[PDB]
């Protein structure tokens, strides 16, 4: 077995190639203590990962080594991954070859310390570092298709036809689901309550996943929402507080499609998604409208295939077919894609060894990878 | 007096009230509501105590008192109280007829709808004023400086806020709260005083605490430094009479207190302090405006009057760009420029703007928000308020 | 914290300065409307709540009707002075006595003047004096009912304890 | 660390319990009182302490208590007791033993430096843990040692002689911002019940006399109007009490209203005070509200009672329900604007077999740990820093 | 963490000695040489028994500087062993005649024996510290702290 293992911008997912699965799923978070005041002898220790992060979180100051897809803290992710091989996947990683994930347009030196971690403090016998968009085009049976992935650091446009990458019409956006938490964060202030603790993020994160969706059109549910409380729902806070939440609930994704709410100048989802089909040759722009794949956890609200399908057809010429792929497994599709593609006959003679590392330092990940 | 525009910074610990045009407050009071009380303490016939007492009343005669605050963390708790609080400040403070005035009223930028929506039906609704404007706490400050650009940073009693400025753009996605000012220094204070074995917990007592702090605490330039001067020596220790006549010793509590602005852990508070949530906020604006963000850091209200706190400030400023953005490279420290502005008037820059800005629009009848708009519009007449 | 009246709830009640002229079950003259025989008053309030309260050391007054059960309360303190070693027979006399005497009102020696306000006119002032001495009268004598209910010729200790309970440290 | 067992000293306002490490109880628990004299100079070898105390009063010598509102301020008098509580009574050497002590949340950093000097200079022990006390006192509430059985978080009441604080921990994480105390403990309601006894002029109202009333007579009520109301309905409900003079000769005692008026103190300490106002209930939310929002069912639904003015009958279920009254209509005033009903929080006060002595069967728990003299100051660090060592707060977060 | 960085010893560079005390116009071999000429004099004015002319000619010129410490010890072994060899009761008729100046370098190099007991004989120092202080007021010592630092 080889190791597939998502680098998740907020949520690591790891298992084995050729499982239908991740076998772990877990966020991307290091907690620690924010008090001195210590049990003597009591399990009790410097750092908390993942899971035990969230459990543990009220008492923890909660940070992810990873913002906007980019790793900003190297002595937390080697914990992160650590976590990976030793505690969630228990194995050994000198034994088994490790696929890893990378989003477009990332700094060339953040793929160069991730394949030196990974031989230089993991042993492992051989990695390979692909960008999420072509996974996710693998997990989902077709080799045209313009993948919008949207994760918690990043949201990225990746064309590709024929198995071929347009790489001069890909688009990145800085915006997903950790500005969107951010942003419910802010707006629910406005109900007169107060989120501002790292653990009080991860209850808004979790409003967020459970409450909010997609508006079909934004100024109909605003005035929707201004006539009744039919648009309301209520939420169950830690404490057994209740809270109430209204057009929040759709303000919060509205920041996808609009990102000046956020104050940041960028085309929305639907613009972007055009934008990068219209930089692709026109006989490739004939097809991959009927292929726009969705991926990534911030793909996953309520109401946004129909509303981005609704968005991308005024944009686009009234003669064309356009489908928008959203599988129910989005979340895991760039894992389940990294399953197959490491599972596949032909890429086993495309891996970097270790010996070949020894042979040309970490620089060989940028002629090996995409 | 005169037929203008009347300002009100009905601020979380003060009121400040005048009129446009003023150049300081014509009144300043604490936002205090005071019930008759009796408490195994002093009593006279030289005073007598009404079944409502507030403000500058309450403040003189606070042992006689149960005193409340109307106001906590810039949003008004009580309503009711709120309302003896403004019948005090028009009827028989500024002794005015509000029938058909326009009034300039103050907030915070991240208050619940329900605090502007319930203040501005109040004055078209008790005291019937014939058009309302609400300005945002911080943008006042500017204005007092004569100044168009900027980071202004107000702390109160209540909050402390930051809003950036550029050329008269006000760059809303920036602004935030710190929810650390002069109210969770006093309570700070009464924690290091009760670790002393002295107590505080009567309601008449928190304002004894709140004068000892605005007294004799100071923010440390070096903390060592006054560690040092802390734990190797007396020349810290002060002592203050309370209006008891008890004498109480205070020593390390007099940098300590203040010390939760800057870590607001010590608190209980995750976020960063001052220093740490103005550069995240100026590290956070476009990089064509930095600049001119640092070179001009304003600060306003009365929890940015410690002394030592404009130089901790600037100091702490420079060493975390020195941390976060030269990695401890020294040779090009020199050339970052940063500027706290910190007037002598700062504790009334909300007060003193408003009455500039309320001077800008006295002529210009469509700008307040009118009587007639709102009971034909309801809270939807205050969607003129900016964005 | 404290006990506050139940009778700080009831609307429209008479007042004279900020005293409430309160329904009382009495036998003696004066200007206080009869209460209803079946229910508690002030007076039955008053004693009951007592000997809970005077060991209080803070106390916020609600109104007028706090302000008169503050009065009864201080007066019980005097009562509990004037009482001790006693017949049953000899008390009536005694605090009867205690209860009719020249007393100062608010707006006069009195130990409140502060929290009390002054008569409203020099009318209000004798139906303050004609209630005051009604409502001390049957508090006096209601009191004693309580204090010697088990035997006649000695107050009960469970009583006499409460004559140094100075209630707020005032008295009267 | 030394293979010796640990020596475990609570030192109390009221009550010092001394022992070893992993004993089932102290082996003295006595009062932290000295009873001192008031051609060679002796007199500060003739004092005596605890038990041995209480008998010197009649041959002349001053008793005091070292220890008060619990803080240590008589270092003369509480070297003295620690060297005869660990030559006499302990009868240990401290070059062979590391010590566990404790004192409260609150205590000055000059009490800590001050302790450690006179153990690490008077008495030269090998090392010292100065423990935050009710902290162990979690601990103690286990149904026993074992990790399965451990519930690392819960809010803790300890309620001694001198001070009650109310502490919340979490994952085992003391929350140092949100102690509360309460000024008033087993002494006050002591001097309370003394003070009845005394208005009444009862033949006795002797300390001892008052204490034993508490311990015998005193219960927790749910409301004084009412319970008055009973002492009249019902007869029996003052009690006869039989107390013997300091000159040896019977006395009867009538035992009235303090039965419940005086465990009141803690739910109106009013009664008690001018200076503290909150009662326990409310003390105990304010602590729980201000504390992070992930732990608070937690702390709701584990908290632990300890020290003996705890032990007045009826005083946990008082509290739960005053406490459950606070926090369903602070829930409900939530369910009301939003037209939802919640899940609730279970509020569980927990007394249990160990609450009498928790922070000494805590720190005996805590000390048989093989981690426990890395915890420790040893003396090589004594000899490089002297008692600044043991300045800085543990609780409470420290600037610098 | 940022707390503990020095950003004002390279931000704002405050005053050296140099900028309150004047800079030596000699150069270190000319004071070296300067003195080497005096230390002489000095020890010959021992052997004839004239101690109080070896320290009159000794006093005339003074060395400083951080860049001299060889020849200040050299000249303080000198002025030591020069105080140590006049009588006591020789003291208080030459303290009267010296000039402020020359009473400002005494009391000064009194105070360099005195920082240094393992070489300089401290009970003969507080011996001419009580007697110059004594003729010529408590001003002189307010002179030696008011004094610069590389004397
Ligand atoms: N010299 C001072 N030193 C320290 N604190 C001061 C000083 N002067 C005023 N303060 C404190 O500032 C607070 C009052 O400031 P200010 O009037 O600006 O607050 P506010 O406007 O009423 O509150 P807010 O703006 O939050 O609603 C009080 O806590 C007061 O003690
Ligand atoms: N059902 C959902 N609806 C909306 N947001 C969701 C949903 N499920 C997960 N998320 C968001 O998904 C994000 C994580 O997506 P993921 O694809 O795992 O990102 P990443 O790979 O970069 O770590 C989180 O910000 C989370 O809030
Ligand atoms: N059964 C009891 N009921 C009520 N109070 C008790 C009981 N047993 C002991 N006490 C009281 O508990 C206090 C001693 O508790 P302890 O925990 O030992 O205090 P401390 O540690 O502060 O010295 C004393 O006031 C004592 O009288
Ligand atoms: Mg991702
Ligand atoms: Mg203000
Ligand atoms: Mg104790």
């Amino acid at each position: 077995t080889a190791l597939v293992c998502d680098n998740g911008s907020g949520l690591v997912k790891a298992g084995f190639a050729g499982d239908d699965a991740p076998r772990a799923v877990f966020p991307s978070i290091v907690g620690r203590p924010r008090h001195q005041g210590v049990m003597v002898g009591m399990g009790q220790k410097d750092s908390y990962v993942g899971d035990e992060a969230q459990s543990k979180r009220g008492i923890l100051t909660l940070k992810y080594p990873i913002e906007h897809g980019i790793i900003t803290n190297w002595d937390d992710m080697e914990k992160i991954w650590h976590h990976t091989f030793y505690n969630e996947l228990r194995v050994a990683p000198e034994e088994h070859p490790t696929l890893l994930t990378e989003a477009p347009l990332n700094p060339k030196a953040n793929r160069e310390k991730m394949t030196q971690i990974m031989f230089e403090t993991f042993n492992v016998p051989a990695m390979y570092v692909a960008i999420q968009a072509v996974l996710s085009l693998y997990a989902s049976g077709r080799t045209t298709g313009i993948v919008l992935d949207s994760g918690d650091g990043v949201t990225h446009n990746v064309p590709i036809y024929e198995g071929y990458a347009l790489p001069h019409a890909i688009m990145r956006l800085d915006l997903a689901g950790r500005d969107l938490t951010d942003y419910l964060m802010k707006i629910l202030t406005e109900r007169g309550y107060s989120f501002v603790t790292t653990a009080e993020r991860e209850i808004v994160r979790d409003i967020k996943e459970k409450l909010c969706y997609v508006a079909l059109d934004f100024e109909n549910e605003m005035a929707t929402a201004a006539s009744s409380s039919s648009l309301e729902k209520s939420y169950e806070l830690p404490d057994g507080q209740v809270i109430t939440i209204g057009n929040e609930r759709f303000r919060c994704p509205e920041t996808l499609f609009q990102p000046s709410f956020i104050g940041m100048e960028s085309a929305g989802i639907h613009e972007t998604t055009y934008n990068s089909i219209m930089k692709c040759d026109i006989d490739i722009r004939k097809d991959l409208y009927a292929n726009n794949v969705m991926s990534g956890g911030t793909t996953m609200y309520p109401g946004i295939a129909d509303r981005m399908q609704k968005e991308i057809t005024a944009l686009a010429p009234s003669t064309m077919k356009i489908k928008i792929i959203a599988p129910p497994e989005r979340k895991y599709s760039v894992w389940i894609g990294g399953s197959i593609l490491a599972s596949l006959s032909t890429f086993q003679q495309m891996w970097i060894t270790k010996q070949e590392y020894d042979e040309a330092g970490p620089s060989i990940v940028h002629r090996k990878c995409f | 007096m005169e037929s203008a525009p009347i300002v009100l910074d009905n601020g979380t610990g003060f009121v400040k009230v005048g009129y446009a045009k003023d150049n300081f407050p014509r009144f300043q009071f604490p936002s205090i509501v005071g019930r008759p009380i009796l408490r195994a303490e002093e009593k006279t016939g030289n005073v007598q105590i009404k079944d409502v007492m507030v403000g500058d009343e309450a403040e003189a005669v606070r042992s006689l008192l149960q005193v409340k605050y109307p106001m906590e963390n810039g949003i008004i708790r009580d309503f009711e109280e709120m309302n003896q609080l403004w019948d005090y400040t028009f009827f028989e403070k500024l002794k005015i007829d509000p029938r058909g005035r326009k009034i300039l009223l103050t907030e915070p930028p991240m208050n619940p709808v329900a605090n502007r929506e319930k203040m501005c039906e109040t004055m078209f609704e008790r005291y019937g004023f014939g058009g309302v404007y609400v300005a945002i706490q911080a943008v006042l400050s500017l204005y007092a400086q004569g100044l168009s650009s900027g980071v202004v940073v107000d702390s109160g009693d209540g909050v402390t806020h930051i809003v950036p400025v550029y050329e008269s753009v006000v760059l809303n996605h920036l602004v935030g709260r710190l929810d650390v000012a002069g109210r969770d220094a006093t309570r700070y204070l009464i924690s290091l005083l009760l670790r002393k074995g002295y107590a505080f917990n009567r309601t008449a007592d928190f304002e004894t605490v709140r004068e000892m702090k605005e007294k004799l605490c100071y923010v440390s330039y070096d903390l060592e430094l006054d560690h040092k001067l802390s734990e190797e020596t007396t020349v810290l220790m002060r002592n203050y009479t309370l209006p008891d006549g008890r004498v109480i010793k205070v020593g390390s509590e007099r940098y300590e207190c203040p010390e939760c602005l800057f870590q607001p852990h010590l608190v209980g508070s995750e976020q960063p302090g001052l220093s740490e949530f103005i550069f995240d906020t100026i590290q956070a604006a476009d990089v064509d405006i930095r600049k001119y963000l640092y070179r001009a850091i304003v600060l306003s209200g009365g929890s940015s009057m410690y002394a030592g706190l404009p130089s901790r400030l600037e100091k702490e400023i420079k060493q975390l760009w020195f941390e976060r953005v030269l990695h401890g490279d020294p040779a090009r420290l020199p050339n970052f420029k940063v500027k706290i502005e910190d007037a002598p008037r700062r504790r009334h820059a909300v007060f003193i703007g408003g009455a500039v800005l309320a001077d800008i629009m006295a002529q210009n009848d469509h700008m307040w928000v009118s009587k007639a708009e709102w009971e034909e519009y309801g809270v939807r007449a205050l969607d003129k308020l900016g964005p | 914290p404290a006990y506050h009246s139940s009778f700080l709830s009831l609307t429209d009640v008479p007042t004279t300065g900020n005293i409430a002229m309160l329904p009382l079950k009495t036998k003696f003259r004066g200007p206080a409307y009869p209460a209803d025989e079946s229910q508690m008053d002030i007076i039955d309030e008053c004693i009951g709540l007592f000997r809970a309260n005077c060991f209080f050391r803070n106390f916020e007054i609600k109104g007028p009707a706090d302000r008169t059960l503050i009065y009864g309360t201080l007066f019980i303190s005097e009562c509990l002075g004037r009482v001790n070693g006693l017949n049953y027979r000899d008390a009536e006399r005694q605090l009867n006595s205690l209860a009719l005497e020249n007393f100062s009102i608010p707006g006069s020696g009195f130990p409140l003047n502060a929290l009390y306000a002054p008569p409203l006119s020099p009318q209000d002032a004798e139906i303050m004096r004609t209630y005051l001495t009604q409502f001390r009268q049957e508090l006096a004598y209601r009191l004693l009912s309580h204090v010697y209910a088990t035997e006649k010729d000695h107050p009960s200790k469970w009583w006499t304890c409460f004559s140094k309970r100075r209630f707020m440290n005032k008295a009267l | 660390a030394s293979f010796n067992v640990p020596i475990i000293m609570d030192n109390g306002t009221g009550y010092s319990k001394l022992g070893y490490a992993g004993n089932d109880a102290p082996s003295y628990v006595f009062p932290t009182v000295i009873a001192t004299r008031s051609k060679r100079a002796t007199e500060d070898l003739d004092f005596f302490i605890g038990n041995d105390a209480l008998k010197k009063a009649s041959a002349g010598y001053s008793l005091d208590y070292p220890i008060r509102h619990g803080q240590i301020e008589n270092w003369d008098h509480m070297e003295r007791f620690w060297q005869q509580s660990l030559f006499k009574y302990l009868r240990c050497e401290p070059e062979d033993h590391y010590f566990l002590l404790t004192e409260p949340p609150l205590n000055p950093p000059e009490n800590r430096e001050n302790t450690a000097e006179i153990m690490f200079e008077s008495f030269n022990c090998a090392g010292l843990y100065i423990a935050v006390q009710a902290v162990l006192a979690l601990a103690a509430s286990w149904t026993s040692s074992k990790v399965t059985d451990r519930s690392l978080t819960g809010t803790v009441v300890d309620s001694g002689d001198g001070v009650t604080h109310i502490i919340p921990v979490a994952e085992g994480y003391v929350i140092g911002s949100s102690i509360k105390t309460m000024p008033l403990a087993g002494r006050d309601v002591t001097y309370f019940v003394q003070s009845l006894l005394r208005d009444r002029n009862e033949p006795d109202s002797s300390l001892k006399t008052a204490e034993r009333i508490k311990e015998e007579c005193c219960y927790v009520c749910p409301d004084i109007v009412k319970e008055f109301s009973r002492f009249d309905r019902e007869p029996d409900r003052y009690l006869k009490y039989a107390s013997e003079s300091i000159t040896g000769h019977s006395t009867t005692i009538d035992v009235g209203f303090e039965r419940f008026l005086a465990p009141e103190i803690f739910f109106n300490p009013e009664i008690a005070s001018s200076d503290f106002l909150t009662p326990l209930p409310e003390l105990v939310d304010n602590v729980v509200q201000s504390s992070p929002i992930d732990v608070r069912k937690g702390l709701y639904k584990n908290i632990v009672l300890s020290g003996g003015s705890t032990l007045f009958k009826n005083f946990g279920n008082r509290l739960q329900r005053d406490l459950k009254r606070i926090v369903d209509e602070r829930i409900h005033r939530s369910e009301m604007l939003s037209g939802a009903k919640s899940g609730g929080v279970d509020v569980n006060v927990i007394s249990h077999k160990r609450q009498r002595n928790a922070v000494w069967f805590g720190g005996s728990l805590l000390a048989q740990t093989p981690e426990f003299g890395s915890y420790c100051h040893t003396k090589a660090d004594y000899e490089e820093y002297g008692a600044s060592i043991a300045r800085r707060y543990q609780i409470f977060g420290n600037s610098l | 963490t940022f707390r503990t960085l020095d950003v004002d010893s390279i931000t704002e560079p405050v005053l050296t000695e140099q900028d309150i005390f004047p800079i030596r116009n000699e150069t270190a071999e000319q004071v070296q040489a300067a003195v080497s000429q005096l230390i002489p004099q000095a020890r010959s004015a021992i052997q004839t028994g004239n101690a109080l002319q070896g320290l009159k000619t000794l006093l005339s010129y003074v060395p400083y500087g951080n860049d001299v410490q060889e020849v200040r010890t050299q000249y303080l072994n000198a002025f030591v062993d020069v105080l140590s060899n006049i009588r006591a009761a020789d003291i208080p008729a030459f303290v009267k005649e010296c000039s402020t100046e020359e009473i400002d370098n005494i009391v000064n190099f009194i105070y360099r024996g005195l920082a240094n007991p393992q070489a300089y004989n401290s009970s003969v120092l507080l011996n001419w510290h009580e007697k110059v202080v004594e003729i010529s007021g408590i001003g002189c010592i307010v002179r030696v702290l008011n004094s610069r630092p590389d004397l």
